[PDB]
């Protein structure tokens, strides 16, 4: 295990999250594919922690606060999905374009 | 021996203004008939 | 006649080519915010082929 | 070493102080509230002018700066809240919604946004922009029951979740570029080679830094969230994170990368003939009044990367001059839609008409600071493009000006439409307000802190032109700090 | 070229889109034919 | 000498249409605001006269108004004015046709208050075009009379009102970017950031930098002034307009195009206007036979005369391109003849079309019969823009024939050809005045007279409006040398500056 | 697919190129104690924003999905009509 297959994994899992932003058309699995996002910025910066600069551990604080913004995100994310679904009675992300042009 | 502008143009200066002045109060057709009314030209 | 249709048509153009150019790029924005998100990384997968030469 | 965040911490303090009297009094707060927010800004405000003095030191272990260019952007967005307070003193207090708890989040936008300004580390710009973030989505969906007010908190919260997971890719990859080095004095000494890897991650952070500023193919989010959004967050995301987002640009793309710099030049000049093109020609097509300044704020966002792109000591003076005389024109400008939408309903073009008569002193605010976004003189934003096309002439740039220019004059049409249907319609040609009009009162609440931030707006429209060379000055001095 | 034809001594006959274009073709080549020969016959 | 007066004579409209919001007793219509905007028209007037019989100090070449004070350091532009001979009697024709404006703006009782608020703007406007020494001041003042005279058009105008201002103001916006263009590339040439109009013209340029540059000031200055390929702004804008309105539009704003051809095309760029001095006088010559055929094909009669005045302004373009001390002296006489010529006439249409309301000229026939006083005077001021002698508008079109042909700087077979030419619109100016004369008094046809026109009078204030415009009128054509003694020194060296370039 | 396919075949493109400059130092000297250094020294002024950042998510996060039982028919006043908890800006087709 070296450094190089940590990040082709972090950004790996980062086209997973693209692909599951762009392709998924329930507004809750965006918001799981935005933690997948959020957790390969944390996955290459943990392996960038690891191999380089490891005395002073500065990825490692930096990939605490990925995990508390993204609870935040998610949070605050998930009252939006309850705030549309309590007057547009979906969850349909092919149903909320009414803000079109 | 030239006619020069400036006494001619400051003699006739005090003229211009106390007519413009005097010619407003004088005026007709402006508040009688007045068809054209508020538009100026529609 | 010229003047009326000739040299007055090419200022109703600027005025007419511009007025349909932002009736066509409001189109670009249609809803459906994963193809807001596909602009967004598509402009990504532009701006590095387009500045590594 | 904390003396340097002082005009952000006391913005921190009385935003606890009108969230507790939320829970404490229960609505019987919100009579005060407001004022408390407004010296609590305007005390945020006074303090930065005894900071102005001081030569510039770097405070908490090198990660936030103190200079003047901090400070400049410090104010901006604090008055970009101060701007906003004065509005939707009446405006979330008419939905029945809580009004210390909008001026909660309000201020963490504010307190977030004023620490990006400053910000030097990899994760305390991270943090500042996902405060400043985080918050906004909660405010373009305060009202929670209209169902696009609901959707515009979607559709921002699925760019700007989106759009921070690109921003810290890029981030992240700063850390891996350098050995370690989180700081951004430290990135730039580590590397300076301009590989492929320094590229990608330049990329992938002005899909962030451009998000927050609306460049055009990061810009899908502004128009549809500003129609559905609350008209004061509308006031405040195009003054407040939209300077916020050029305040980290130029302490991000300067300090990180200095070697790299021929290349974010010319991306951002892409990033400017797009948005100065679809800011302009797609604001012809609108007739929503909050959508026709949405358009704008990306039209106006073009105008401010002229002087980016440049990269002189002139071009940095000519976009924090431009984004100063924005806010009195969008600040102008949105109070003037909030006072029509309290009014009447349905604040949009072609109802407007036939005013004049009935709200001059709307349509002398609505004017004056649409036709000072069009940039007519003798206005503050003629002004402010003056000094973006001198700076834009001075190094290069033919082309930029020259759109500059042409689409300055397609800026103009649509915002002489709505002064069209303000003013020179007659009194048979009125929709909405045909005997209508409530016959305005100043004496209800929050009307009078609205009518002063409409006062002081336009004055600071109409005289900040002439009146240029004081903050021509104070401007100039936010620039040597500048690499 | 309806308000144009007035009951007065104007409506000669030739407002066709065909006429429009044969004497925009003449009235602007002579103007553009001046031109070339100023900056030749001048100096 | 010490008093700043060309700063006060900008800025005193200016700062006097702030007061017309606070002026009170609305009894009805503004009455009060009709007269406060006389009462301060007339007596800045009283200031340029001030200024010229007292501190003008003619014949000497240079600005003796000259005051520079400092706005911005930084960018580098000063508030510098200054009045020289091709500024001065613009600068008194200004303070004379909009006092005048005033006075042509009785009837208005629409919105009054705007009205002088925007008339006056455009008085501190006007006079700030030609006085100021600057290039981003320059710019301003071109572009501080586009908002106020939009909204005269919009609101106060005739029909097809929202089509003609918002041409208009797409029009000279979109030309008026180009004084910005080539004025910031003036001033960044060389190593000189100066914005002034005295060092801008003393520095040196290259050759093909400056036929960009003139190229540039071309579009936007032939716009204004109307050149005939880039003229369709403004039979619309001037067939739909009232007449105070319209003494503003033709009478001072199409001078400020022709104003800066002398100072910004011929004492700043020498070299590029020898090299495109011919594609002038063909582009004035056809800037005479175009409109003044498009005058006798039009029965509009707004829109008649706004047609006769391209023609009129097509004998200054061969005035500026003749590089003759006669040439150029019939080329502000004519700017400063046909001001009085145009407001005159645009007045007599406004108060034409206050009695009949048609403007179609079919329906017209034996209004003569009916107002006589009004026939009167359109037919003397008519008559004047027949280029008849004993007026103004002949001896500013006899100096440019004569100046033309007389000049060392074209062969022989090219100055018979243009002056051959321009001498048609001798013969077509009264082709389409007279035919206008003949079909609106002459004759004993009238119109319906039941439902249309059923009034007809002729006020005395409208007496005195004509009368005090053929004052200068005539009394330039009885003695030339009264305006040429303004700027008989300053053309003096506008032409000998370009003398020292025609061998190229 | 075309995007998400193009974003990984760049970025193995770049993760494959670049000399990462790894340390041959002994890492993770008992890292719980480095961290919480971190949050003192270093890291401070991003662990004091946290808090707000989380009240904020607490404070946000409940008025947008908290259910409208205190009163749902409330007409507060009026210039003209506007519905609670909506934006005054009515809908309307042109």
């Amino acid at each position: 295990m070296q450094l190089t297959y940590v990040l082709i994994l972090a950004a790996l899992l980062f086209c997973i999250g693209i692909y599951g932003l762009v392709t998924s058309r329930n507004a809750v699995r965006v918001l799981m594919s935005i933690e997948l996002l959020l957790n390969a910025v944390n996955l290459n910066l943990i392996g960038f922690a690891n191999y380089l600069d490891g005395q002073q551990i500065k990825g490692q604080v930096f990939a605490v606060f990925v995990i508390t913004v993204a609870a935040a995100e998610a949070a605050v994310g998930l009252a939006i999905i309850l705030a549309i679904y309590r007057n547009r009675d979906t969850v349909d992300m092919e149903k909320f374009n009414l803000l079109k042009w | 021996a030239v006619i020069s502008v400036k006494p001619i143009l400051l003699a006739m200066t005090p003229v211009f203004i106390l007519l413009c002045l005097f010619f407003g109060t004088r005026n007709g057709f402006y508040d009688t008939d007045q068809y054209h009314g508020n538009g100026s030209a529609h | 006649e010229v003047d009326y249709n000739v040299v007055d048509g090419v200022v109703n153009l600027t005025g007419f080519v511009t007025m349909v150019t932002g009736e066509g790029l409001k189109y670009l924005q249609n809803g459906r915010a994963q193809f807001y998100a596909l602009i967004v990384l598509l402009a990504v997968l532009g701006f590095v082929i387009f500045s590594v030469q | 070493n904390a003396g340097t965040i002082l005009p952000e911490t006391i913005l921190i303090v009385t935003l606890l102080v009108v969230l507790l009297a939320d829970l404490i009094q229960g609505r019987q707060a919100d009579r005060w509230t407001p004022y408390f927010a407004i010296v609590g800004l305007g005390g945020a405000i006074a303090t930065m002018i005894p900071l102005w003095t001081q030569p510039a030191t770097i405070s908490f272990f090198g990660s936030f700066i103190s200079d003047h260019l901090s400070l400049f952007f410090r104010g901006l967005i604090a008055l970009s809240a101060l701007g906003t307070i004065l509005m939707s003193i009446r405006y979330v207090e008419q939905t029945g919604s809580s009004l210390g708890e909008f001026m909660t989040i309000l201020l963490t936008a504010t307190v977030g946004g004023m620490f990006i300004a400053g910000a030097q580390e990899l994760v305390f710009i991270f943090v500042a922009l996902e405060t400043l973030s985080i918050a906004s989505y909660l405010l373009t969906g305060y009202t929670k029951r209209d169902s696009r007010s609901n959707e515009a908190a979607l559709k921002y919260l699925l760019i700007g979740a989106a759009s921070s997971a690109i921003f810290l890719y890029g981030s992240s990859l700063l850390y891996g570029l350098s050995g370690g080095h989180t700081q951004l004095p430290a990135i730039a000494q580590a590397l300076s080679s301009e590989s492929l890897g320094l590229v990608v991650a330049l990329v992938f952070v002005i899909a962030g830094i451009s998000f927050k500023i609306s460049a055009v193919p990061f810009h899908q989010w502004t128009p549809d969230v500003y129609e559905g959004a609350p008209t004061p967050v509308v006031a405040f995301l195009s003054v407040g994170s939209k300077a916020a987002g050029f305040a980290l640009a130029i302490r991000f793309l300067t300090l990180a990368f200095p070697s790299v710099t021929d290349q974010w030049q010319l991306i951002f000049t892409v990033l400017a003939i797009l948005s100065m093109i679809l800011g302009n020609v797609v604001a012809l097509a609108q007739t929503s009044m909050k959508r026709m300044l949405a358009y704008s704020s990306i039209g106006q966002a073009g105008f401010v990367m002229i002087g980016f792109v440049v990269g002189t000591e002139a071009g940095y003076a000519s976009m924090l001059f431009y984004l100063l005389v924005y806010l009195f024109m969008n600040l102008g400008a949105f109070t003037c839609v909030i006072l029509f939408s309290l009014r009447t309903g349905t604040d949009q073009i072609s109802e407007y008409a036939g005013l004049y008569q009935k709200d001059p002193l709307l349509t002398l605010g609505l004017s004056l600071c649409l036709l000072s976004l069009g940039g007519i003189p003798p206005l503050a934003g003629f002004f402010g493009k003056i000094y973006l096309f001198w700076a834009g002439w001075q190094a290069g740039a033919y082309g930029l000006v020259l759109l500059g220019l042409l689409t300055s004059v397609i800026s103009i049409y649509y915002y002489i439409r709505v002064v069209k249907m303000m003013v020179v319609k007659e009194p048979q040609e009125m929709s909405e307000a045909v005997r209508n009009y409530p016959e305005v009162s100043w004496s209800s609440f929050g009307l009078r802190p609205l009518q002063v931030g409409l006062v002081m707006t336009v004055i600071a429209t109409s005289l900040a032109g002439i009146l240029a060379n004081p903050l021509f000055n104070l401007v100039n001095t936010a620039v040597w700090d500048v690499p | 070229a309806t308000d144009f034809n007035r009951g007065i001594m104007k409506f000669d006959g030739a407002d066709s889109p065909a006429m429009i274009a044969i004497s925009a073709v003449l009235i602007l080549g002579f103007i553009a034919g001046l031109i070339w020969w100023a900056l030749h016959t001048a100096y | 000498s010490t008093f700043p007066w060309l700063t006060t004579i900008i800025l005193f409209p200016i700062v006097a249409a702030l007061a017309i919001p606070f002026i009170p007793d609305p009894t009805g219509k503004g009455r009060p605001i009709r007269w406060y905007a006389l009462a301060v028209g007339l007596i800045d007037f009283a200031l340029i006269v001030y200024a010229f019989t007292n501190f003008y100090d003619l014949n000497t070449p240079g600005m003796q108004l000259w005051e520079s004070y400092d706005w911005i350091p930084e960018i580098g532009l000063r508030w510098s004015v200054g009045a020289d001979g091709l500024s001065m009697p613009l600068i008194l024709l200004t303070g004379f046709i909009t006092t005048l404006a005033i006075l042509a703006a009785w009837p208005v009782t629409l919105k009054p208050r705007l009205f002088y608020f925007l008339m006056l703007a455009m008085y501190g406007g006007q006079i700030a075009v030609f006085a100021v020494q600057d290039m981003l001041v320059f710019f301003l003042a071109w572009e501080l009379e586009l908002i106020p005279v939009y909204l005269l058009l919009a609101i106060w105008g005739g029909h097809k009102r929202q089509y003609a201002a918002t041409k208009f103001i797409l029009y000279t916006a979109g030309s008026s970017l180009f004084i910005l263009v080539a004025g910031l590339a003036m001033a960044f040439y060389g190593d000189t950031v100066s914005f002034d109009m005295q060092t801008l013209a003393a520095k040196d340029y290259a050759l093909g930098f400056q036929l960009l540059v003139y190229a540039g000031f071309l579009v936007a200055y032939g716009v204004k002034l109307p050149i005939v390929p880039l003229h369709t702004w403004l039979p619309d804008a001037h067939g739909e307009a009232t007449a105070p309105v319209h003494m503003l539009l033709a009478g001072i704003l199409l001078k400020m195009g022709g104003y800066a051809l002398i100072r910004m095309n011929v004492d700043m760029l020498p070299a590029a206007h020898a090299k495109f001095a011919p594609v002038l006088v063909i582009l004035g010559v056809v800037n005479i036979i175009y409109a003044a055929l498009t005058s006798y094909a039009q029965r509009n009669l707004k829109r008649k005369i706004a047609y006769s005045s391209i023609s009129h302004i097509g004998f200054v373009l061969i005035g500026i391109a003749s590089f003759t001390n006669l040439g150029m002296s019939g080329a502000v006489l004519q700017m400063v003849s046909h001001g009085l010529i145009g407001a005159s006439l645009f007045f007599l249409v406004g108060a034409t079309y206050d009695r009949t309301h048609t403007l179609i000229l079919e329906e017209m026939g034996g209004v003569g019969q009916k107002m006589k006083k009004i026939f009167a005077m359109f037919t003397a001021c008519s008559l004047a823009s027949l280029a008849l002698p004993g007026m103004s508008g002949f001896v500013a079109e006899l100096m440019v024939f004569i100046g033309f042909a007389t000049s060392d700087a074209y062969s022989l077979p090219f100055r018979v050809i243009v002056v051959f030419l321009a001498a048609v619109g001798v013969i077509l100016t009264p082709i389409y005045l007279l035919s206008m004369l003949r079909e609106i008094f002459y004759g004993p046809e009238n119109k319906e007279l039941v439902e249309h026109e059923a009034l007809v009078d002729a006020e005395p204030r409208e007496v005195f409006i004509i009368a005090c415009l053929l004052v200068p009128i005539i009394g330039i054509g009885l003695y030339p040398k009264l305006l040429t003694q303004i700027y008989d020194a300053t053309t003096g060296q506008v032409i000998a500056r370009a003398r020292e370039v025609l061998p190229t | 697919a075309v995007v998400s396919l193009g974003v990984f075949a760049l970025l193995t493109k770049m993760i494959l190129q670049t000399p990462w400059q790894l340390s041959s130092v002994p890492p993770t000297p008992d890292s719980i104690t480095t961290i919480g250094q971190h949050f003192f020294s270093d890291f401070l002024l991003p662990f004091e924003l946290a808090s707000v950042l989380l009240l904020m998510a607490l404070i946000g996060a409940v008025v947008l999905a908290r259910r409208e039982l205190v009163l749902e028919p409330e007409p507060i006043l009026g210039e003209e009509v506007v519905p609670p908890l909506e934006l005054p800006e009515r809908p309307r087709e042109p």
